């Protein structure tokens, strides 16, 4: 789960 | 450096290469792009296309992830079936699914780091890190 909102993070930063 | 990662990727037909500490410069060769890939990133910065550009953040201190495993490490470190890879090593691996990657490959040159990765199953065959260097 920690893999997972590595990528919310920067999709949401974009 | 985006000049010797366009002739490195293209020869040895893999889809996607990055050159890394963040980001150095990076080439697409799948299935102007490049180019047309660090316009839109630096534009929104306030399928495997996906993958590429979402890396650009994607910055590890020493030891974390593959490229600082393989520099602090100094060795390759070759990974299969990145479609389900865990992520103690290789940390983005939900973003590898995302384009059914299977392999992806790092490691030390040049001061840094150099990553490669395709679409398809490749068996550890390490002379094309050397096919890398002699090429460049």
């Amino acid at each position: 789960t920690e893999q997972e909102e590595d990528l919310i993070i920067r999709l949401h930063k974009l | 450096l985006k000049k010797q990662l366009a002739v490195s990727v293209r020869n040895i037909q893999w889809s996607y290469g990055i050159f890394w500490l963040e980001w150095g410069d990076g080439y697409y060769n799948g299935d102007e792009r490049s180019e047309q890939l660090r316009e839109l990133y630096e534009s929104l910065s306030l399928d495997t296309e996906w993958y590429y550009l979402v890396c650009m953040s994607f910055v590890f201190n020493i030891g974390e992830g593959i490229p600082g495993g393989a520099l602090s490490n100094g060795e390759p470190i070759w990974l299969c079936n990145a479609e389900t890879a865990d992520s103690k090593v290789f940390t983005r691996s939900l973003l590898a699914k995302s384009a059914s990657l299977q392999t992806v490959v790092c490691f030390p040159f040049l001061g840094g780091v150099l990553e490669i990765g395709t679409t398809e199953h490749i068996k550890e065959d390490m002379n094309v890190i050397q096919s890398v260097k002699t090429l460049f």
